This record gives C-alpha cells, sequence and structure tokens, in this order.
C-alpha cells in the first residue's frame, strides 16, 4: 500500500514536470 | 554495443554525482539534475513522510528490493519521459538517505552500492528512449532553456 501511493506519487511528479516543459 | 555500455557508464556517472550530493560526499546536465532531482526528492520526503516511515532500510537488499517494486508500479504504464526519469533518481536519493539512518551493517560505501541499482533500471528500462529523444545534453537540457 505504501509502494503504490509512492509510486502514484512520483507518477503525479513525473507528469507536473512533462506538463511544465511541454 | 559500445555504445550501450558507453551509455550505462554515463547513466552511473550521473547517478552516483547525484547520490554524491545527496549526502554531501567531496558538468551543465548534472548540475541542472542535481537541483531538479533534489526538488523532487524534497517534495516526496515531505509529502510521503508516513509512507516512507513505513520502511526500515536496514541493508542493501532492502533499498534495491523497495527501489525496484515501487520503480516498476511506477513505470508499469510503459511511459517514459524526463519527468520520469528524474524520479527515479531522486526515489535512489530518498532510499539512500533512509539507509544512511536504518542500515545495521557497517557500509560506508553505500552511494555506490545504490548507484549501481539506479544506474541499471534507468538503463533498462530508459536507455534507449534517452538516445531516441536527444540525450542529455540536446534533449534533457533542452527541456529547460
Ligand atoms: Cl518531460
Ligand atoms: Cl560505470
Amino acid at each position: 500500500r505504501a509502494e503504490v501511493q509512492i509510486a502514484r506519487k512520483l507518477q503525479c511528479i513525473a507528469d507536473q514536470f512533462h506538463r511544465l516543459h511541454t | 554495443g559500445s555504445m550501450a555500455e558507453s551509455e550505462l557508464m554515463h547513466i552511473h556517472s550521473l547517478a552516483e554525482h547525484y547520490l554524491q550530493y545527496v549526502l554531501q560526499v567531496p558538468s551543465q546536465a548534472c548540475r541542472v539534475l542535481q537541483r531538479v532531482a533534489f526538488s523532487v526528492q524534497k517534495e516526496v520526503e515531505k509529502n510521503l513522510k508516513s509512507y516512507l516511515d513505513d520502511f526500515h532500510v536496514e541493508s542493501i537488499d532492502t533499498a534495491r528490493i523497495i527501489f525496484n517494486q515501487v520503480m516498476e508500479k511506477e513505470f508499469e504504464d510503459g511511459i517514459i519521459n524526463w519527468g520520469r526519469i528524474v524520479t527515479i533518481f531522486a526515489f535512489g536519493g530518498v532510499l539512500l538517505k533512509k539507509l544512511k539512518q536504518e542500515q545495521i551493517a557497517l557500509d560506508v560505501s553505500a552511494y555506490k552500492q545504490v548507484s549501481s541499482f539506479v544506474a541499471e533500471f534507468i538503463m533498462n528500462n530508459t536507455g534507449e528512449w534517452i538516445r531516441q529523444n536527444g540525450g542529455w545534453e540536446d534533449g534533457f537540457i533542452k527541456k529547460f532553456e
């Protein structure tokens, strides 16, 4: 459960970066 | 070939330098990568503090297991971009900091061990994508210009 919420947060952060820089 | 080998060694240098930065152990991609990856690491440590507190990273093997399980879940959709790549370095630092706090076996070389599994994941999951998308100088750095 902890690994899923971490992974999902990293996905979300990665998305944030991707959206900002494109 | 030799090109894939050179690519892995370059990724390893990037990972080693980032992790050295994380632990204050004594190039432009390195500089920008360090800043953005650290901003991610800080976000994770602040916002997922209780989840990170559900793990005790008492050994290098435990660090590797958790890194791979989390990264595998992150990357399960097969999506690759520079944002995603940055998060791999960041989570490696997050785990290295925990390992330094919680490791039982004396390990002064832990950042070297972590840099190796971090470099392997990056190469194995994103290495081809990196060369297909401008590499570090013409791809990654250009994201900031
Ligand atoms: Cl991106
Ligand atoms: Cl190497």
